[PDB]
RNA sequence: GGCACUAUGGGCGCAGCGUCAAUGACGCUGACGCUACAGGCCAGACAAGAAACACUUGUCUGAUAUAGUGCC
């Protein structure tokens, strides 16, 4: 019966200077045992409010927590660069102490198609009987991209992997960049290679892509 | 700020290993508070683990790990410990230690954390990664640049660091995350993007740092042509 | 289990013994007396002690807490 901390939202994309709050919900009663913390990736949490409401030092006033109940928020009264991070509940009513899960508070940015690069297997890792493809979008916006990979116009499934960057410091994009992953011998196998790029600052699909060596 | 924790002690363990993590106080004396062990699992959250209260030396524990786990302090050495007794694989987290701040100053609020040390509990083994160039196209560059970059494959553990050029060369380079991938292998590419002019009057290197296998790997990245 | 009865705090004497030295101290033991002051004993709450539990201390609330001797 350990007490639950419930967080929403666990994503967030706001500007600069919008009110922002992270609420979060006890499953039982935990007083005002409550406490904020703020995380950048990378590094450790940093205390900001406790006994539910009050300011640890250093917070700067446009911070603010609160409690009705079980129910606790996180307020930042006008959201400043400085505060794009990821903030966690914590409740020390009782053992065992839980946390919530988080929620990510990232940049709303004007849209931003994504410039498209792929990439071929190289021949040191056709030596290894390996081949991997990959494909490059860059600096764009929003998050949401789909990737489809097709070989000879023959969609691809379960053979590539993705991974995406956090927001950019410079102009707050990202960038993605997909992996399809076969043997040496179906590489070899085939001759059309593309890489399909679904995006909404595409007003249709930019598709790059490379045939065999076209030295 | 004279306050400060100290952590270390991690590292890579086969399942059901050991390992002991030890935070080391100073500013304070450690004797006066309550220490408590946070891990946080590669993409995940905050989750409490063990703690012990000072004047009592009563512990308390997740129940995820409670029975495998042993808090302690030892106050002559200003120290807090952590045994980790019969590691399962998802016990593999960045652990943290925090000091608990004073009632009358900080409630219960955690107001001094650790730094984290990496644990990993795999029957994987120490691999160093083999680094293969993305070399940049045929460079028709519409827009007068191209991305180079090097793919850093089937490697373990983490981390690995990525530098171009030593270090020069910060800009436009994006390093990606690693993916876990069938083998059991991490693998990760880092890309720089870069006017397309200075291709071939400049050269890119990527320099691959994977300190855990101990290799320190240099790629040259340029096109082959006919 | 119920019911009564008594006893329970500090001091202060009184004896008796121990306990260490070996000559003095020092203890307990006494429903062993002496006194006016009171406090002990138990449970809960709250506050502070570097203090979530435990420990210590204080305040507040309830009376409790022990025994012994009878009776049911």
């Amino acid at each position: 019966s350990d007490i639950q901390m419930t967080q929403s939202p666990s994503s967030l994309s706001a500007s600069v200077g919008d009110r922002v709050t992270i609420t979060c919900r006890a499953s039982q009663s935990v007083s005002s045992a409550v406490a904020w913390y703020q995380q950048k990736p990378g590094k450790a949490p940093k205390l900001l409010i406790y006994s539910a409401s009050s300011l640890y030092s250093g917070v700067p006033s446009r911070f603010s927590g609160s409690r009705s109940g079980t129910d606790f928020t996180l307020t930042i009264s006008s959201l400043q660069p400085e505060d794009f991070a990821t903030y966690y509940c914590q409740q020390s009513y009782s053992f065992p102490s839980t946390f919530g899960q988080g929620t990510k508070v990232e940049i709303k940015r004007t849209v931003a198609a994504p410039s498209v690069f792929i990439f071929p297997p190289s021949d040191e890792q056709l030596k290894s009987g390996t081949a991997s493809v990959v494909c490059l979008l860059n600096n764009f916006y929003p998050r949401e991209a789909k990737v489809q990979w097709k070989v000879d116009n023959a969609l691809q499934s379960g053979n590539s992997q993705e991974s995406v960057t956090e927001q950019d410091s410079k102009d707050s994009t990202y960038s993605l960049s997909s992996t399809l992953t076969l043997s040496k011998a179906d590489y070899e196998k085939h001759k059309v290679y593309a890489c399909e790029v679904t995006h909404q600052g595409l007003s249709s699909p930019v598709t790059k892509s490379f045939n065999r060596g076209e030295c | 700020s004279e306050v400060q924790l100290v952590e270390s002690g991690g590292g890579l363990v086969q399942p059901g290993g050991s390992l002991r993590l030890s935070c080391a106080a100073s500013g304070f004396y450690i004797s006066y508070s309550s220490i408590h062990w946070v891990r946080q699992a590669p993409g995940k959250g905050l989750e409490w683990v063990a703690s012990i209260s000072p004047y009592s030396g009563s512990t308390y524990y997740a129940d995820s790990v409670k029975g495998r786990f042993t808090i302690s302090a030892d106050t002559s050495k200003n120290t807090a410990y952590l045994q980790m007794n019969s590691l399962r694989a998802e016990d593999t987290a960045v652990y943290y230690c925090a000091r608990q701040g004073y009632r009358r100053r900080s409630g219960r609020g955690f107001d001094y954390w650790g730094q984290g040390t990496l644990v990993t509990v795999s029957s994987a083994s120490t691999k160093g990664p083999s680094v293969f160039p993305l070399a940049p196209s045929s460079k028709s560059t519409s827009g007068g640049t191209a991305a180079l970059g090097c793919l850093v494959k089937d490697y373990f553990p983490e981390p690995v660091t990525v530098s171009w050029n030593s270090g020069a060369l910060t800009s436009g380079v994006h390093t990606f995350p690693a993916v876990l991938q069938s083998s059991g292998l991490y693998s990760l590419s880092s890309v720089v993007t870069v006017p397309s002019s200075s291709l071939g009057t400049q050269t890119y290197i990527c320099n691959v740092n994977h300190k855990p296998s101990n290799t320190k790997v240099d790629k040259k990245v340029e096109p082959k042509s006919c």
